[PDB]
């Protein structure tokens, strides 16, 4: 969504699937992440998709 | 064993700590029985059963 | 979410002193000593008269104290005039980050 | 001086919308906190939300969440508050009011020390 | 300082074993800083360069 109206600057909201209490039944999760911990995943630009 | 013929000693079986020696050392050996096995984990899945 | 708590109507006497008082939770009077008032005449809108406990306000005579204890806190009004015949609304904070108003109490004639 | 002279107003069908505008005055938007507040008839005063007027961040308590949406002009220096699915109850008096100076090192968007009012506009409902 | 209210949402990443991430920010957004009083600073430095 981005904020882009500067005197700010904030925190990126990330979601990934997990191995949840049944190891074969991945489910959906989200996380904030501080900016640095988080790059783009790939050259196909989904800008969507990033990697720890 | 050897009998000590004149003597009087006091003895306190439940402030003895020998047992807690006893206890952590048999705790500390089972531990380390527990390494080479193997750590399942692929049966912690759904499990379909009769009824 | 709104939860904060005063006495809905109360009557005073000139020259004497009265007690208007609020009452909230741990979470939102007592975790954060933010707390002010404010009095609104009908037909106008409303005039800060109290900001964190016992800063004084602007035009704030010295009969409006200000003072909060754990749970709770009051205008322990004194000398205690006629001047004021609107309402004196609490507030505070929650912890929530969020503002919360009390359900107003009339300084009445007095 | 200050003034935060609000639009008129204006009665609404019940699940109705409605835009409700707040404008600046002696001061520039951008340095305080915009908050949003309410008085219906008989009833004491309601906090609705607060905007930070700059990056458009708001906060509302649990009631208005998905009623109340935010938007501000700093171009214009208007604040704007739109409310959707109207009920009986919002025929109250809304008052917008600026909170605390916006500083970049300390949190003052959440706390009532309301400065100035505006002079109050009304939705309404039948 | 770090005037952000984080909190910590947990989340469980295996059998038996947990993830801590960070959930909502309560309130508003603010920078990470560090203050110095700039005198006292200008004091000690001016006495470093006189060695
Ligand atoms: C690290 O480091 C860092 C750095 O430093 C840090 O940070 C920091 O911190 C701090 C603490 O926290 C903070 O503080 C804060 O601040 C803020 C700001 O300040 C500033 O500003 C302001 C404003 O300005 C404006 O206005 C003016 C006038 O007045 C003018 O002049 C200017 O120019 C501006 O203007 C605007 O507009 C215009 C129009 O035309 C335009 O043109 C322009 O452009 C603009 O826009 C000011 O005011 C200030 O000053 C003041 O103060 C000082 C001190 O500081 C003094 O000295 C002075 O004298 C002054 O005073 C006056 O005023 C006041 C107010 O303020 C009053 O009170 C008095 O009495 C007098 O009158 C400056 O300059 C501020 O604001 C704040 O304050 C607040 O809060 C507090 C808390 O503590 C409290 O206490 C107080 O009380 C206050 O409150 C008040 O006010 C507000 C405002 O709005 C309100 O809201 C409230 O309600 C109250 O009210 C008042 O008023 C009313 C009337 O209106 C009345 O009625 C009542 O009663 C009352 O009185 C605070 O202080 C800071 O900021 C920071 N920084 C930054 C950068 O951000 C950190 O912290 C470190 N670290 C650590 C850890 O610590
Ligand atoms: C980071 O991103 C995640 C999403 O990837 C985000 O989590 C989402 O938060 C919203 C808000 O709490 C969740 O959506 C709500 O879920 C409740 C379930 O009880 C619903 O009842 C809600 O519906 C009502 O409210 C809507 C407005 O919010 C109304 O428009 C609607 O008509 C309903 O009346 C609402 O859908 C959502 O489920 C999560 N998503 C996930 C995957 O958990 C998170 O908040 C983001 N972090 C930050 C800090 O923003
Ligand atoms: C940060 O958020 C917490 C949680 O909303 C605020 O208060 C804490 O609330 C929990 C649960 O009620 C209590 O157990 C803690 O004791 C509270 N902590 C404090 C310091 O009061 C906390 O106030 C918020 N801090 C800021 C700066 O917004």
């Amino acid at each position: 969504a981005t904020v882009k109206n500067g005197t700010v600057e904030e925190m990126k909201n990330c979601s990934f699937n997990t191995t949840t209490e049944i190891r074969d039944k991945e489910k959906k999760e989200y996380a904030l992440f501080y900016k640095p911990d988080i790059v783009p995943l790939s050259e196909t630009n989904n800008t969507s998709e990033y990697r720890l | 064993e050897l009998v000590l013929g004149n003597v009087t000693e006091n003895f306190n079986m439940w402030k003895n700590d020998m047992v807690d020696q006893m206890h952590e050392d048999i705790i500390s050996l089972w531990d380390q029985s527990l390494k080479p096995c193997v750590k399942l984990t692929p049966l912690c899945v759904t499990l379909i059963c009769s009824n | 979410q709104p939860v904060l708590t005063q006495p809905a109507s109360v009557s005073g006497s000139p020259g004497q002193s009265i007690t208007i008082s609020c009452t909230g939770s741990s979470s939102d009077v007592g975790s954060y000593n933010l707390v002010s008032w404010y009095q609104q005449h009908p037909g106008k809108a409303p005039k800060l008269m109290i900001y964190e406990v016992n800063k004084w306000a602007s035009g704030v005579s010295d009969r409006f104290a200000g003072s909060k204890s754990g749970n709770t806190a009051s205008l322990t009004i004194s000398r205690l005039q006629a001047e004021d015949e609107a309402n004196y609304f609490c507030s505070s904070s929650t912890n929530s980050a969020t503002v919360i108003f009390g359900g107003g109490t009339k300084l009445t004639v007095l | 001086q200050v003034q935060l002279v609000q639009s008129g107003a204006e009665l609404k069908k019940p699940g109705a919308s409605v835009k409700v505008s707040c404008k600046a005055s002696g001061y520039t938007l951008s340095d305080y906190y915009v908050h949003w507040l309410r008085q219906a008839p008989g009833q004491g005063l309601e906090w609705v939300a607060w905007i930070n007027p700059t990056s458009g961040r708001t906060i509302s308590p649990r009631k208005f969440q998905g009623r109340v949406t935010m938007t501000t002009d700093t171009s214009m220096n208007v604040a704007y508050m739109e409310l959707r699915g109207l009920r009986s109850d919002d025929t109250a008096v809304y008052f917008c009011a600026r909170g605390g100076w916006i500083s970049l090192y300390v949190d003052y968007s959440y706390y009532p020390n309301f400065d100035s009012w505006g002079q109050g506009t009304l939705v309404s409902v039948s | 300082t770090r005037p952000n209210n984080n909190t910590r949402k947990s989340v469980r990443i295996g059998p038996g074993q947990t993830f801590y991430a960070t959930g909502d920010i309560i309130g508003d957004i603010k920078q990470a800083h560090c203050n110095i009083s700039e005198e006292k600073w200008n004091d000690t430095l001016q006495k470093v360069g006189i060695e």
